[PDB]
């Protein structure tokens, strides 16, 4: 029941604040300020020296990212599950907003300054100009904004974009493509629109964000059709790469290395 | 011919385990010296 | 108090209702036994061993780790109930934290006092059978059935069953060493002798043994009511309390627990404010708790204590309680017993006076000293008389022993003379064979001398000689000549004055003096065949030839004076507490160095100034001898004055409770008190003392059961060795604690930077556990094998109030300078790993939300590449492994700089082979954890590129150079600002 800490702080004798006087506090704080300033200066110098040894165009190591992953767009709110209603425009508004923002560079208006490249041939560019092939949005028919502002939504046929992760200097072998099949036995119709997946080789290799300015990665658009009266919800569709032995898709630890699985739910 | 996306992880493991064994044996030798 | 010796013979019988000779009726005795209870002591209840473990499992760090394990289990349950696909990482982390708590509890259980068996040792002194007069018949009964107020007969080696009011005795003598610590027999008579029942002659005490004679007594106390029963109850109920090392441990535990709780609560509220989910906040809290708690510190402290206890066990110094290895080093006052502790507990010839000169003999037990001159005819005569007038003889079947270490059946002075004669000249058995006894006269109370008649040495039949021994001041009254250098010289007044001066000189040394004289038969007037057996013969014994004086004392042990001097030089105040008489106590105190030359008591000052002791100021005396009677009625404040104003203090004639009072008074002045003793009367003091030390050979069972440390070889220099080891282990514990604490900052800072700057996590909880329970164990333990930087026996004892084991200067260094440099090195390594893989440091800011999202598998780096969750997670786990390796690399230089506190590594050197092995083992373990296949799934350790090992090299060198320069700045300008701030 004794307040010994009352005299510990603001001690009337000698003016000891927590056992140290005003001068002692000032000296110790000045020492710690100078010490931490010197430490920060040394840390910053060492960081600058390290960054001066790095390449601004290609990362030093690429052995931790040897094969591309497979990802869907847009990213749903939770757990990569697409949930919306046909009748309520505000249920799927975010998906359409994201798709319009993503597909703006792919419209012919923006990519009119790009170059046309022959199909089916790997496009290696040793030169310093590093031109970028153009990906016309017409390949994603019925899943582009040109034909209909609602990307299949408001009709019961949502459109979802599937893209392969960009890797610098990766040259796929064979004929890369992405196939998507419904996991359920009900097998609602899924339509990969550029024929098959058909990841054409002229978009590879990726040369980096710095060098290969204006790059547009190939896109695959999947459309999941539903009946008018029958919702056909809780449909699960899995996509994977099955054209290149260079691009692995059977990894057990990584469920997204070369493949992607997502669920679509439709209402009304 | 160098290839990106590949690193000799197995040789790295051999050399690291060899260095660890050499260090442990040196520590044992220094500890029990006489 | 509560004395029955005042009662007369008739009054005593009517008070207890016992007949004079018939004893007590059997039915009445049974009734008293039913009403009073058995004649036995009641041991106190004992705590079960599983209760002690449960208490140890609730420490300050143990509570934090229990909370961490509970949070791990809660996180696993939440994860399961949310996503239905749990990862068994938090479950395993909680199990591992629980195992760490259990193992730390086991370590703390080992590093704990193991109780005492004092009551068992006391019960071992209760006799199995007691002779009690009941219904007028001698009947042997169990001593537990003895009741209050019945006749008890004890004779010749029978232990006293209860407290007896002796009403008749036939030459009864008892050994009261259980009450006073002195083995000298005391005569028991029915008559009232002393007001104090402790010194009265008509009271026989339980736990003593009647060495000779018979006695009849009335039981006045039984069981716990007896004098020694109360002492046993007091000793068992006492505890030593909290050791200094335990207080220091709990202090730094409080400090670290407060820091951990503050950081944890502050950053948990911060995480909640930043809209973290419950799982993420719980994971962050678990990481902070694990990073803040030193998981291996307490076990390291226990291992260091065990190592220094096993170091002293090689010097015949058994440590019973592991915490006692530091108490001796922290000790500022030693309260030492005299008999058997400072002395050898054996009567020994010390000084002799022949040829008008004092001769000093070698009183050491090993006989390593120099002796007197044996080339004198009068010395030969003196040795003959001394060793031939004895009745005591050596016991059989002990010839394969040192002479001084053989039991002798006889008086203490007789045995001293016998052993002295054996050491000096020949054998007493052969000398008695040469001179055959024909008649003897034993010692008598009114006689004061012993004389014997035997054959002459000169082979002449008519000649004979009569050897005599007795009191010195009465022997010369029967002498008329003194033998000088083998020549018979008549008595001189100047020679009588010299004899008196020598008698005072030897008597003033606390030594008892005996005279010796022999008379040769003058002529044929007494023929050889004359029968001397005729009692009361008309042959007065007079005009004898005096030879010399021999003085006997209980001598100090060989190492005691030097050890006392060294302890006093180390700033330790040595107090003498003994149950012997003041004169012998003061003599031994002067001999062993308790009272140094030039210091005088108030009585000595008054005697020198020829004034009564009342008119002399007590402040002029720096030494004092306090008697038990004066101490009995002395208040607490008066006792405090004695312990404060006197540097040389001697307490004499103290009861076992008064030793406890003295120890409590010394402890009241804020002192760590060591008590060294060997008797059952020291047991309460040994229990109450901060550390109790007992002698091995000399100590009784109770004393070594009540002690914390036992000197197995009875070497008193082991006390000096123990204080030096205690100071050294205190310093080395500071070094080890600093080394263990400074690596907390590299584990704490990554979590704070994670929550503040939203960068991917630089360090995982598993890696933090791998640092503490792993690579930091052997290096921290290796600080225990560190030698003293300077002479630690020159510094004064540390102030427990002020000199703390862990203070703000240790925290300053460890948590503000070295830890921060280590954290910067680890963060530099982390940024190097992430930048070499595509994520530049500017890109990492704010990336934590997307990095940790399991469903975002296109996270983009600074070069435009897109990463899945697993790929960037492998990169992050490689960063964790590299951060671990960087902590090890900076801990290299941390170990090197923690090796010393003031000296440079260049002056001190690198002769600590345990520390070099610690560095090598730490590095080898780090490399094995990084590169062993299968560690990526077990602990999420991944192999590092060879260049990534050298990222923390600049910061390790910076640590080394910084602390070397700081130690240099400390050595110069000793009172400077740097030392006041950083010298812990
Ligand atoms: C990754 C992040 C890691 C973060 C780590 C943070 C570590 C925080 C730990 C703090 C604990 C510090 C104390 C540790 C030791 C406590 C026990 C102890 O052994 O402690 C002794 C003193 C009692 O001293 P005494 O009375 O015996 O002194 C006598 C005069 N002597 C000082 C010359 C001797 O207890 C004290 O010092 C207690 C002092 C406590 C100070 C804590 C607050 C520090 C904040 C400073 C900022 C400035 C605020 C005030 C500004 C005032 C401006 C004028
Ligand atoms: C050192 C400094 C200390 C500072 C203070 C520290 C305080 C720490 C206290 C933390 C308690 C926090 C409050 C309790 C948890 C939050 C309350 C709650 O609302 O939580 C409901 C849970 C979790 O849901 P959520 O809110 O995360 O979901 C949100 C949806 N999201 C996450 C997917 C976005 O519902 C579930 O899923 C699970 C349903 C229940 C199942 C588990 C039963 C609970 C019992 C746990 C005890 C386990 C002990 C095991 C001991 C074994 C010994 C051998
Ligand atoms: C690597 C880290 C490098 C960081 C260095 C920062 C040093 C900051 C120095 C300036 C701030 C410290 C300070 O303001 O101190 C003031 C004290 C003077 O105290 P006063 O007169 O107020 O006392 C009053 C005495 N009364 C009570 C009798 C009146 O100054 C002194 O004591 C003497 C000088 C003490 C200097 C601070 C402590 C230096 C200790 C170790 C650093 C050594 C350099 C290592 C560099 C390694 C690089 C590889
Ligand atoms: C003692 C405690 C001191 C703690 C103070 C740490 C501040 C260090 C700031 C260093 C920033 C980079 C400096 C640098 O070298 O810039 C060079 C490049 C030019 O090429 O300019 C740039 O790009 C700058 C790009 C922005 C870099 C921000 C990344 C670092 C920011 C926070 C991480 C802090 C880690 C350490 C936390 C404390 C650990 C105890
Ligand atoms: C050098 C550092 C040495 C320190 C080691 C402690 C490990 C710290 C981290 C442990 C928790 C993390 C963990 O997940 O660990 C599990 C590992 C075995 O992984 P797994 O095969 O189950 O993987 C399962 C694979 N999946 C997930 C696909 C099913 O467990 C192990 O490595 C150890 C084997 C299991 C032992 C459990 C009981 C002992 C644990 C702690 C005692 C600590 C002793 C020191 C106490 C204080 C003394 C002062
Ligand atoms: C940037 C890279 C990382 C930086 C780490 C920074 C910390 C270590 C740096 C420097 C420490 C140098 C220590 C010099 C000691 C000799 C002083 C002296 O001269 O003592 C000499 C004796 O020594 C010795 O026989 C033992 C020498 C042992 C050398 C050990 C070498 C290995 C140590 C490695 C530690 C470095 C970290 C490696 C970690 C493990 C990796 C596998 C001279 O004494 P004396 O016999 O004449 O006197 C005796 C009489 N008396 C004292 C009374 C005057
Ligand atoms: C003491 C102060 C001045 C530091 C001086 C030494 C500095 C310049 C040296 C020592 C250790 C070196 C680092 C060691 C490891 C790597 C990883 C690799 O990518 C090469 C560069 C880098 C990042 C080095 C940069 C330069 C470096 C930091
Ligand atoms: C990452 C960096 C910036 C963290 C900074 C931590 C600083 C503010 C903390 C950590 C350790 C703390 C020090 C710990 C010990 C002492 C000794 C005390 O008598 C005065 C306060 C003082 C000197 C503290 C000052 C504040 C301190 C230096
Ligand atoms: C400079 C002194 C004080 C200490 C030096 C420690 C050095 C010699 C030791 C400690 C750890 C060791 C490294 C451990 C692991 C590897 C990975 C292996 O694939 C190449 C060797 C390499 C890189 C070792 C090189 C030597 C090494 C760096
Ligand atoms: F042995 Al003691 F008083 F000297 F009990
Ligand atoms: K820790
Ligand atoms: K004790
Ligand atoms: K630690
Ligand atoms: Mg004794």
């Amino acid at each position: 029941s004794l307040a010994e800490w009352k005299l510990f702080i603001y001690n009337p004798t000698t003016g000891e604040f927590l056992g140290r006087t005003a001068k002692s506090w000032g000296l110790i704080l000045l020492f710690y300020l100078v010490f931490y300033g010197f430490l920060a200066a040394l840390f910053s110098f060492t960081m600058w020296v390290m960054l001066q040894t790095l390449n601004d165009e290609v990362p030093k190591y690429r052995d931790q990212i040897p094969s591309p992953g497979l990802m869907v767009f847009p990213k749903p709110v939770t757990a990569l599950e697409y949930t919306f209603s046909r009748s309520d425009p505000t249920s799927y508004a975010g998906y359409i907003e994201d798709l319009k923002k993503f597909l703006k560079p792919y419209t012919l208006e923006e990519q009119k300054n790009l170059t046309v490249c022959p199909d089916g041939a790997l496009f290696e560019q040793k030169g310093p100009v590093y031109v970028a092939c153009q990906f016309p949005i017409s390949l994603l028919q019925a899943c582009s904004g040109m034909n209909d502002p609602d990307f299949g939504y408001s009709q019961g046929n949502p459109c979802i974009l599937v893209k392969m992760n960009r890797i610098i200097g990766l040259k796929p072998e064979g004929v890369p493509r992405i196939d998507c099949v419904s996991k359920n036995e009900d097998i609602p119709n899924v339509a990969v629109y550029p024929h098959n997946g058909m990841i054409d080789l002229k978009y590879f290799p990726y040369y980096g964000k710095k060098l290969h300015v204006g790059y547009l990665q190939p896109l695959v658009a999947v459309q999941v059709s539903f009946a008018p009266n029958n919702t056909g919800k809780e449909v699960t569709v899995e996509c994977k790469i099955d054209g290149s032995a260079n691009l692995k898709s059977q990894d057990d630890r990584d469920k997204f290395l070369g493949r992607v699985m997502f669920k679509i739910t439709a209402r009304a | 011919e160098d290839d990106p996306f590949f690193y000799d992880e197995h040789t790295l493991r051999k050399r690291g385990l060899l260095v660890a064994a050499v260090l442990f044996i040196t520590g044992i030798i220094i500890l029990t010296s006489g | 108090s509560m004395d029955d010796h005042k009662l007369s013979l008739d009054e005593l019988h009517r008070k207890y209702g016992t007949d004079l000779s018939r004893g007590l009726t059997s039915a009445r005795a049974a009734e008293i036994l039913a009403r009073d209870g058995p004649n036995a002591l009641t041991p106190p209840p004992t705590t079960p061993e599983w209760i002690k473990f449960c208490r140890q499992l609730f420490g300050g760090f143990s509570m934090l780790l229990w909370i961490g394990a509970i949070l791990c289990f809660l996180a696993y349950s939440i994860q399961a109930a949310t996503e239905e696909e749990p990862q068994n990482d938090n479950l395993y982390l909680g199990v591992v934290l629980s195992a760490v708590v259990i193992i730390t509890g086991c370590f703390s259980y080992y590093q704990e006092a193991k109780s005492s068996k004092i009551m068992e040792s006391f019960k071992n002194m209760v006799p199995q059978q007691a002779l009690v007069i009941r219904n007028g018949e001698k009947m042997s009964i169990n001593a537990e059935e003895v009741v209050v107020g019945d006749l008890v007969e004890v004779k010749g080696g029978d232990r006293i069953p209860a407290d007896l009011r002796i009403i008749s005795a036939n030459g009864c003598k008892v050994d009261n060493s259980s009450l006073t610590g002195e083995s000298e027999p005391q005569t028991r008579s029915p008559d009232f002798t002393n007001e104090n029942p402790l010194e009265t002659r008509n009271i026989a005490f339980f736990s003593t043994n009647c060495v000779e004679g018979t006695a009849r007594g009335i039981v006045v106390y039984t069981g716990d009511r007896t004098v020694m029963g109360r002492i046993a109850t007091l000793a068992s109920g006492l505890e030593g309390g909290q050791t200094p090392i335990a207080a220091e441990i709990e202090h730094f535990i409080h400090i670290i627990t407060g820091v951990a709780v503050f950081l944890g609560v502050s950053f948990f509220i911060l995480s909640l404010i930043l809209e973290y989910t419950w799982l993420e906040a719980v994971i962050f809290l678990i990481g902070i708790i694990v990073a803040n708690v030193p998981e291996g510190l307490l076990a390291t402290v226990t291992v260091c204590l065990t190592l220094t206890a096993k170091r002293m066990a090689r010097k015949n110094c058994l440590v019973k309680n592991l915490e006692a290895v530091e108490t001796l080093g922290s000790t500022s006052t030693i309260c030492s017993d005299k008999t058997g502790t400072l002395t050898q507990n054996r009567m020994t010839v010390a000084h002799m006076w022949f040829d008008n000169q004092i001769h000093e003999a070698d009183t050491t037990e090993n006989q390593s000293g120099v002796s007197f001159d044996k080339t004198s005819a009068t010395w030969l005569a003196l040795s003959r008389i001394a060793g031939l007038c004895n009745r005591a003889v050596f016991q059989a079947n002990q010839e394969n022993l040192p002479i001084l270490k053989r039991a002798v059946a006889g008086d203490a002075s007789e045995s001293a003379l016998l052993k002295c004669i054996e050491l000096c000249c020949g054998s007493v058995k052969e000398m008695r064979e040469r001179y055959a006894k024909i008649v003897e006269i034993p010692f008598n109370s009114t006689n004061k001398y012993q004389l014997s008649i035997h054959k002459n040495p000169n082979t002449s039949e008519p000649q004979h000689l009569l050897v005599m021994k007795g009191a010195p001041e009465r022997i010369l009254d029967r002498c008329s000549s003194i033998l000088l250098h083998g020549k018979e010289q008549p008595l001189d007044e100047e020679l009588k004055d010299a004899f008196q001066n020598a008698y005072l000189e030897l008597g003033g040394l606390g030594e008892r003096v005996l005279g010796f004289c022999h008379l040769f038969l003058p002529d044929e007037q007494f023929p050889e065949g004359f029968q001397f057996d005729t009692d009361d013969v008309n042959f007065p014994i007079d005009n004898l030839c005096f030879v010399g004086l021999i003085s006997m004392i209980d001598p100090p042990r060989a190492a005691v004076p030097d050890a006392v001097g060294k302890c006093r030089s180390a700033g330790i105040k040595v107090i003498m507490v003994t149950g012997d008489h003041p004169i012998t106590a003061k003599a031994i105190a002067k001999g062993v160095g308790i009272i140094s030359e030039g210091n005088e008591t108030v009585e000595d000052i008054a005697a020198r100034l020829n004034i009564p002791v009342s008119q002399v100021n007590p402040r002029d005396a720096k030494a004092c001898v306090v008697h038990g009677s004066d101490l009995k009625d002395m208040t607490s404040e008066q006792l405090d004055d004695i312990l404060k104003y006197h540097t040389e203090i001697v307490f004499a004639r103290t009861s076992p409770q008064q030793k406890l009072i003295i120890v409590e008074g010394c402890q009241r002045q804020g002192a760590i008190v060591a008590v060294t003793g060997d008797g059952v009367n020291d047991s309460p003091a040994l229990k109450k003392a901060d550390i109790g030390v007992a002698m091995g050979i000399a100590g009784s069972d109770v004393s070594k059961q009540a002690a914390d440390m036992i000197l197995l070889d009875d070497n008193f220099a082991s006390i000096v060795t123990g204080v030096e080891e205690g100071r050294l282990i205190f310093d080395n514990l500071k070094k080890s604690i600093a080394y263990t604490l400074t690596s907390n900052i590299p584990e704490i800072t990554p979590f704070l930077i994670f929550i503040i700057a939203n960068i991917p996590l630089p360090l995982g909880t598993v890696t933090i556990l791998c640092i503490d329970l792993g690579t930091d164990m052997v290096p921290a333990i290796s600080l225990a094998y560190e030698q003293a930087e300077s002479d630690i026996m020159k510094r004064q004892p540390r102030n427990p109030k002020t000199d703390k084991l862990v203070n703000e200067r240790l925290i300053s260094m460890a948590y503000g300078q070295i830890g921060m440099i280590q954290a910067l090195g680890g963060f530099f390594t982390y940024f190097v790993i992430l930048a070499e893989n595509g994520f530049l440091p500017i890109h990492l800011l704010g990336l934590r939300v997307d990095w940790d999202d399991r469903w975002i598998n296109d996270v983009e780096d600074s070069y435009g590449q897109q990463w899945t969750y697993e790929q960037r997670k492998i990169v992050e786990f490689t960063c964790h492994t590299a951060f671990f390796v960087s902590i090890v690399v900076v801990q290299w230089a941390d170990l090197v700089i923690c090796k010393t506190r003031r000296n440079s590594v260049f002056q001190q050197g690198m002769k600590n082979k345990i520390l070099i092995f610690g560095l090598f083992e730490e590095t080898a373990l780090a490399a094995f954890l990084s590169y062993c296949p299968g560690m990526g799934v077990a602990l999420r350790m991944y192999p590092l590129k060879p260049t990534w090992w050298f990222c923390a090299f600049p910061y390790s060198l910076l640590i080394f150079v910084y602390d070397e320069v700081r130690k240099l700045i400390i050595r110069r300008r000793p009172g400077g600002w740097v030392e006041k701030e950083t010298y812990y």
